[PDB]
């Protein structure tokens, strides 16, 4: 029913910017109980919360960063893209985009 | 195991200290004057601070705020009631009588881009109709109204405003959070009529929401709760209202509905049907029919128990009325030519609209001494410190000694700066706003019977 | 029951509660929390006041 994949430049060069595209089929993110974020993970380190973006069109991010890190969706295409500009060295990592509950509040 | 908690000195009746006399004073205004335009203030082109034409209509409050000659610069001709080394003298209010003599009728206003998209009482077809702007121009009574205030400080209202959003979240939708305020009550602002005590100046975009002369202000509304809570109750002596209103029209507003209503709730349709209206719907107050006998003035008001602990005493020789009518705010049309010929033209005259208002102040007074004593002196200071500083008979040091010396520096700021904080009384709080005046300090009597009012003030009085 | 000569206030606070009046505006991926309560003025309102 929800099927989901995600497109990425794969490759950057320090301080360029970083255009993360998420796709979806099943949904709607519109309708009233549909959400989703976007979550990194290195190869060796664990997991931590950046940004995630609701149905009403207001925004919150990672406070550590707070600046380069704009979460946007496109809900006429159903697509979430993510755009971090001045990508550094600590970014070497791998992205996770995914779709959450309330009354689970986590990551289906 | 408990415990009675805490003792606190409380406050007491006024009847304890306050001694009535037998002598009484009369006092009354001239006619009050007061013309211009239903809408808006004419603002004067060149400089734009001074004002050609003041706005002034039916809806805007009329405070009072009147003065009073002090009593203890009378000369009497028998100083024999009391002593002015260990009294002293001040007024109290017994009477009230509030004159209006326009004749009836209400007045209407209105707004010409008002946000009506259709009539939503019998018909409203499908789809929708074509259009980006949409505005007509409607006119409209409102709500009627009738109340008055006494009291020794002005009246404190409380209205809605925009105030402090939360943190950044994004789980909180964009809508502007809802706080409650508390003011003082200016004149020439407006009372509510049917559409919340929020200030429509900063919350209303569009500004075509409301008519025309209630979209840039705060319509205010008093407040009973808090004002009959205070414990010195210094502000409302005595108090009516009177008001009505009910439904004439239905209307829709029009543009991009800030919720999508829930699916839960309905079947969506197709065809004609598949694109969804408004739900953004609010009504209009018209007003009812006014009696003479409905009315709440020209007739005398005797006090003398008041629900608060002030029985009409009224420190710093001043009073405050304030009314609201409606019942006399009709409005009048003027029709000015160009030029005389005979055949009528639509562009050979020039129309100005224009509002009458008047009014009439008319009090009784009674005469009260206060035998100054040292168990008594302290609890006005408790209250107040004014007061005791105009009467003109000492001065207070504040504390009996600071009991932290606070280390005061001598060599005049020149190493670690602090706030030096040069000082100034101010001379009144209240200087900062803006009230009718009306003087009386040249109107006080000692015969009764060549006034209306002590005339019937003999009779109920049994003198 | 027999009665004293004792009397006794209770104050209570004034009541904020504000609100949408046509439906709840529930919070959205959980359908059990809410953003803004449904509240109006054709609703009961059910006051229960605990004494000392």
């Amino acid at each position: 029913q929800v099927t989901l994949k995600e497109s990425g430049p794969g490759i950057l060069q320090p301080s360029q910017t970083l255009s993360l595209t998420c796709s979806f089929s099943g949904f709607s993110l519109s309708t009233s109980g549909m959400g989703v974020g976007w979550i990194r993970q290195p190869s060796g380190k664990g997991l931590e919360w950046l940004a995630h973006i609701w149905w009403n069109d207001d925004k919150n991010y990672h406070p550590a960063l707070k600046s380069r890190l704009t979460i946007s969706k496109d809900t006429s295409s159903n697509r979430v893209f993510l755009n971090i500009a001045s990508v550094d060295t600590a970014d070497t990592a791998t992205y996770y985009c995914a779709r959450i509950h309330y009354v689970t509040d986590a990551l289906d | 195991v408990y415990l009675p908690p805490v003792p606190v000195s409380k406050v007491v009746s006024t009847d304890e200290y306050v001694s009535r006399t037998s002598i009484y004073y009369y006092a009354g205004s001239s006619r009050l004057l007061a013309v211009g335009n239903p809408y808006f203030s004419i603002k004067s082109p060149n400089n734009n601070k001074k004002v050609l034409v003041p706005k002034v209509s039916g809806l805007q409050y009329r405070v009072f705020r009147v003065r009073l000659p002090d009593p203890n610069k009378f000369g009497f001709p028998d100083t024999s009631f009391y002593n002015p080394d260990t009294q002293r003298l001040v007024w109290a209010c017994v009477g009230l009588e509030i004159g209006r003599g326009q004749p009836l009728g209400v007045g209407v206003s209105g707004h010409p881009y008002l946000n009506k998209f259709d009539d939503t009482e019998t018909s409203n077809r499908y789809p929708a109709q074509p259009g980006s702007d949409n505005r007509e121009c409607l006119s409209m009574d409102y709500k009627q109204t009738q109340l008055c205030l006494i009291g020794c400080k002005p009246p404190t209202g409380e209205h809605w405003g925009k105030g402090v959003a939360c943190n950044n979240n994004a789980a909180a939708t964009d809508c502007p959070p809802l706080e409650l305020f508390n003011s003082i009550i200016e004149d020439g602002d407006m009372v509510d009529t049917g559409f919340g005590c929020m200030d429509f100046g900063t919350l209303q975009a569009n500004k075509s929401d409301v008519p025309i002369d209630i979209c840039n202000s705060t319509c205010k509304y008093p407040d009973y709760l808090k004002m009959a809570s205070e414990p010195y109750g210094d502000s409302l002596f005595f108090f009516l209202r009177r008001e009505q209103m009910f439904v004439r029209h239905f209307f829709n507003r029009a543009g991009k509905l800030g919720e999508a209503v829930p699916d839960d709730l309905y079947i969506k349709g197709s065809g004609n049907t598949a694109v969804i209206q408004s739900s953004a719907f609010f009504p209009t107050p018209s007003g009812s029919i006014v009696t003479s006998e409905s009315q709440l003035f020209n007739k005398p008001y005797w006090l003398q128990r008041a629900q608060g602990h002030n029985n009409g005493i009224c420190w710093g020789n001043q009073l405050f009325v304030t009314v609201v009518d409606t019942t006399r705010s009709t409005n009048m049309t003027l029709c000015t030519e160009v030029t005389k010929e005979g055949t009528y033209k639509n562009d050979n005259f020039k129309e100005y609209v224009r509002h009458v208002e008047e009014y009439d102040l008319q009090f009784v007074f009674q005469l009260c001494k206060i035998t100054l004593t040292a168990e008594i002196m302290t609890y006005i200071h408790t209250m107040d410190s004014n007061i005791l500083e105009d009467w003109q008979f000492g001065l207070t040091p504040p504390p009996s000694a600071s009991l932290q010396d606070t280390y005061r520096f001598v060599t005049s700021q020149a190493i670690t700066c602090q706030k030096t904080a040069p000082p100034k009384e101010k001379e009144d709080p209240l200087n900062k706003y803006t009230f009718w005046e009306v003087n009386l300090k040249e109107k006080f009597s000692a015969d009764l019977d060549q006034f209306p009012l002590g005339r019937k003030f003999l009779l109920q009085s049994g003198l």
